[PDB]
């Protein structure tokens, strides 16, 4: 029900995620299409070279996660909290 | 120029000597250290105090100096390094770090989110506060988690003044207070701090029986900043064989990176830095960015880099160390720096002279194998690529091109470095 210590590049499609905990996950090269995260926690996750289309984070808490080379803009985050989060190369 | 030694004058001079923290003043006031009071083992004057009961230092003042009076001027100076506030529960949570209060009379130093506070109280419940505020919503801060010089002066005739790095921040009236009778002991401890992870670094505490003036304050500041030993970005002693992210002061928003290794390749400045944040708590420029410099000894036991030392500079690309070097004979004064695989560096100029100065920010002056000056290491633009170079232009005097900062990963900055 919560997931940890993984790396992925495949792109789950048109999905709604609610109440998930991702401890220590790598989101490498993944292309989100119509994905929504709700009430979710990202602990020490990493997003590298991700793209997001019609994709949103709603009431989510990111902790010590890196956003490197993403397209994530502030509008894609809805009442979400960031703790200890770095943002590096934004396109 | 000469000037009068203000420190040996002080009525309390808290310092580390032999293997104890002790008072070097006439009065030899007794000093009780807590169990969990950590001393920096590279410079044991630097004291760390945690948010634990057992983390405290108690100075039992000699009766003669214990403060009880309506007229007696007194000042205080100490260096503090305050961690970035990381938790919302630190938003309105004043907590005292240095306590000299009895029955609500005395003085205390206390902190809060973004604040340093001097509080004064008389036996008639009348009080004054003077306050240093600093933001955590700032690209690069002079204050967050960096050693800052704090002076407070009190003249009973009129004002209480607070100084940060010998610079007047704030002054307030106190001639209304009456008899302030302070404590018999000074307590260094974090009192009433809700952040269970809160800690401070503190060094060179001094209590004075007069009101220090501007010049005396600046004298203190200059002398205690210990030029001749280079500092890193947080102000700790710069060390050998220790990796650092780099910052140029002409362009702080860029970080050093290399296109490719080898003499074909060059090292340049790349922007932008990006930002590190916690929702509603801080938003700063990221500091753990780019290649990493490691300083290499080219005789002292100490791992400490001193002014005029001669060193080699390593560069970390992909968890592998290469050598900083260049060909002094190449065209034009500005000599483009590269990152050569160490066993293939041969005749290339690589010996760097580290610089602290008067005073100045860190500098690097590259040299041939004959001790000739290639130039201070800065940068230059070659069709809008800001390549790291070495120019004696810098020497012969945008002189912020050669002024650098060395940033180790510090537990009080909180950022997560991107790794390979």
């Amino acid at each position: 029900d919560k997931y940890a210590n993984f790396s992925i590049n495949f792109t789950m499609e048109n999905q709604v995620h609610t109440g998930m905990e991702y401890d220590n996950g790598r989101f490498l090269g993944v292309k989100f299409k119509s994905v929504t995260f709700k009430d979710s926690v990202f602990k020490s996750c990493t997003f590298d070279d991700v793209t997001s289309v019609n994709t949103y984070f709603k009431n989510c808490t990111f902790i010590d996660t890196l956003f490197e080379n993403t397209d994530f803009e502030p509008y894609k985050f809805i009442d979400s909290e960031f703790q200890n989060c770095s943002f590096l190369h934004n396109k | 120029g000469s000037h009068m030694n203000i420190i040996n004058t002080s009525i309390l001079n808290l310092r580390y000597e032999s293997n104890h923290l002790i008072d070097l003043s006439r009065y030899a006031s007794k000093i009780n250290i807590g169990s969990k009071v950590n001393f920096d083992p590279i410079d044991k004057n630097q004291i760390q105090l945690f948010n634990l009961e057992s983390s405290k230092i108690e100075v039992i003042l000699k009766n003669a100096i214990v403060y009880n009076s309506m007229y007696e001027n007194f000042s205080t100076s100490f260096w503090i390094r305050i961690p970035k506030y990381f938790n919302s529960i630190s938003l309105n949570n004043e907590y005292t770090i240095i306590n000299c209060m009895e029955n609500n009379s005395g003085w205390k130093v206390s902190l809060n989110y973004g604040e340093i506070i001097w509080t004064l109280q008389d036996t008639q419940e009348i009080k004054q506060r003077v306050v240093f505020k600093y933001s955590q919503m700032i690209n690069i801060s002079d204050y967050i988690n960096r050693w800052i010089f704090v002076t407070i002066t009190n003249n009973r005739l009129n004002n209480s003044k607070i100084y940060i790095n010998g610079r007047l921040i704030d002054q307030k009236p106190i001639s209304n207070l009456g008899n302030i009778h302070a404590s018999n002991n000074i307590m260094f401890k974090l009192d009433g701090c809700r952040d269970t992870h809160r800690y401070i670094w503190i060094k060179y505490f001094n209590l004075f029986d007069k009101e220090l003036n501007e010049k005396e304050i600046k004298d203190l500041y200059d002398n205690q900043s210990n030029s001749g030993i280079l500092k890193d970005f947080w102000g700790d002693y710069l060390q050998y064989d220790k990796p650092y992210y780099m910052l140029n002061l002409y362009d702080p928003n860029k970080y050093v990176d290399v296109n490719n290794v080898g003499i074909r390749g060059y090292m340049y400045l790349k922007g932008p830095r990006g930002s590190v944040m916690t929702t509603n708590i801080y938003l700063n420029s990221s500091l753990y960015r780019g290649a990493k410099f490691i300083i290499k000894k080219y005789g002292n036991k100490d791992n400490i880099v001193r002014n005029n030392d001669r060193v080699y500079i390593n560069v970390v690309v992909k968890n592998k160390e290469y050598r900083l070097a260049t060909n002094a004979s190449q065209a034009g004064v500005e000599k483009i720096l590269s990152a050569l695989e160490i066993p293939d560096v041969g005749n290339l100029s690589q010996v760097v002279v580290m610089k602290s100065k008067i005073t100045n920010k860190c500098k690097m002056n590259l040299q041939d194998n004959n001790g000739n000056d290639i130039g201070f290491i800065g940068f230059h633009q070659f069709n809008n690529i800001a390549k790291l170079v070495a120019s004696n232009w810098y020497n012969r005097q945008r002189t912020l091109g050669c002024s650098w900062e060395f940033i180790p990963v510090d537990d009080g900055w909180g950022e997560r470095p991107l790794l390979v």
